[PDB]
């Protein structure tokens, strides 16, 4: 529920893989920011803008991996789930605090 | 695509609070609203501008027109203290407003 | 666009 990563390391946030999966992070003092999404039944991954290409979305569980961590990546990372084709998320998992230093 | 919200609203118990979310022709999009009590995962309180999930009381209501969606909370209670975020999709990107911190005091 | 986008959200 709270992890400490060193700068330049990587973090993986995994989510249980008809529903849409979305990854969101909450940086202190910056609100929520989308990191991307994944639809298990169609295996389609959407990438968010603004992470300098260091996000990878994979599935075996679906995974959001953020590489080359820096202090600006310190945030709470959530899995969220919502119904297919309805652009909202009715279930948010527990957050994971990731502290980069 | 950018969604702007007022950073904070501060209201006494019982009065009605409005929280706005503005974006370029936002009235033409479905807007959803999330309540995030401090230290907790967000909860969906409105979807498709104005519809309430099961468990969300009818004192939460919403509207959406021109460039602004609005969340209205009547009879504000202490338990309504939270950060409220609007969200919308633009061009296969999910966008969140910056969040409004609601204080009940 | 397309059906792909309609999986994630269906437009107003």
């Amino acid at each position: 529920g709270a992890e400490v990563k060193k700068p330049g390391s990587s973090v993986k946030v995994s989510c249980e893989a008809n529903y849409v999966i979305t990854w969101v992070r909450q940086a202190p003092g910056q609100g929520l920011e989308w990191m991307g999404g994944f639809i298990p039944d169609f295996r389609t991954a959407m990438y968010a803008q603004g992470f300098q290409g260091r996000v990878t979305i994979t599935a075996d569980l679906a995974y959001m991996e953020l590489t080359n961590l820096r202090s600006e990546d310190t945030a709470v990372y959530y899995c969220a789930r919502g119904p297919l084709s309805r652009g909202y998320y009715d279930y948010w998992g527990p957050g994971t605090l990731v502290t980069v230093s | 695509y950018v969604l702007t919200q007022p950073p904070s609203v501060s209201v006494a118990p019982g009065q009605t609070a409005s929280i706005t979310c503005s974006g370029d022709k936002l009235g033409d999009k479905y807007v959803s609203w999330y309540q995030q009590r401090p230290g907790q995962s967000p909860v969906l309180v409105l979807y498709q501008d104005s519809k309430r999930p099961s468990g969300i009381p009818e004192r939460f209501s919403g509207s959406n027109s021109g460039n602004t969606a609005t969340l209205t909370i009547s009879g504000t209670q202490a338990m309504d203290e939270a950060d409220y975020y609007c969200q919308a999709w633009d061009s296969s990107a999910l966008v969140f407003g910056g969040g409004t911190k609601l204080t009940v005091l | 666009t397309g059906w792909l986008a309609g999986l994630f959200y269906q437009h107003k």
